[PDB]
């Protein structure tokens, strides 16, 4: 009887452990998809950001293309206006 | 029970074998969280990184289009300054 | 004090309400984490495969130029034994 | 009472309101959820395809691999072979 009380005791022993190693284990679980989406949601922002960038320096480009056109025509303009400041006194 | 004996130290002997043994599961689930929880720090700090860069990168984007559009404006003024000086040296010419 | 009562439900009913929201709210942050770690394995799995894969690849790259030494040689040597069939009877 | 009536009959307001209005969040939640396992899915299926061709693909090399070693050792062969044959020859032009 006192060797079977302290196989019984063992015994439960062994749950306690058992239990403890189960909670360890979805504790782990927990954290790794807790980071897991974490990291999910920031990669996502700088996603937006990227593209949200993106897009303005595509926009940038395209400004700075019809500020050249305008240039464009600006100097081709001077250019008459000193023909007819040509013609007038010659 | 001379023979039930030899059972009850078999498996007590069976018993303190797996106690001890899910004693090291635990412990190694144990370094697994904590090697997570330092891993997973990190990536974020990165990540926070890369976008407060970018975050810097996207204002200077958008101070330079601000710009930009400002330039433009002075250019199609001066640009209709001479619309005017045509016209006008235009009439001179058709007299 | 009737309307009492039905004040009363209504404040039990929410309170259902806003239970079974929050179990609700938990099973979807669940069901998210749960599907990206998901993911996030079998994306090492591709990973370890992909780089087992090319691994393999440049040791097949190795193995050719290897070849190519060796069948060098081996046309080389033929010549030689050419000048020899050659010298015998000339 | 007269007056904790028309706070009763505001509270009975107020608790519907907001009632009705859970009810409408956890309708959506519950969208929420369903698009998470329709999109997560569908990723995991993509994912098993490129594997399972990786997979096929590892395969082939596998097999290359062992054909290439193979018709080295076929090279190796013939080349001693003529490893004799010029070792012999020599023999016979110098007498």
């Amino acid at each position: 009887s006192e060797l079977r009380r302290t196989m019984q005791n063992l015994e439960i022993e062994l749950q306690s452990q058992l239990s403890m190693k189960a909670s360890l284990e979805n504790s782990l679980e927990e954290t790794k998809g807790r980071y897991c989406m974490q990291l999910a949601q920031i990669q996502e922002m700088i996603g937006s950001v990227e593209e949200q960038l993106a897009q303005l320096r595509c926009e940038m480009e395209q400004q700075n293309q019809e500020y050249k056109i305008l240039l464009d025509v600006k100097t081709r303009l001077e250019q008459e206006i000193a023909t007819y400041r040509r013609l007038l006194e010659g | 029970t001379k023979h039930e004996i030899s059972e009850m130290n078999r498996m007590i002997q069976r018993l303190r074998a797996e106690i001890d043994n899910v004693k090291k599961q635990c412990a190694n689930l144990q370094n697994a969280i904590a090697d997570a929880e330092q891993r997973g720090e990190l990536a974020l700090k990165d990540a926070r990184n890369k976008l407060a860069e970018l975050e810097e990168a996207l204002q200077k984007a958008k101070q330079d289009m601000a710009r930009l559009l400002r330039e433009y404006q002075e250019l199609m003024n001066t640009k209709l300054a001479l619309d005017v000086e045509i016209a006008t040296y235009r009439k001179l010419l058709e007299g």
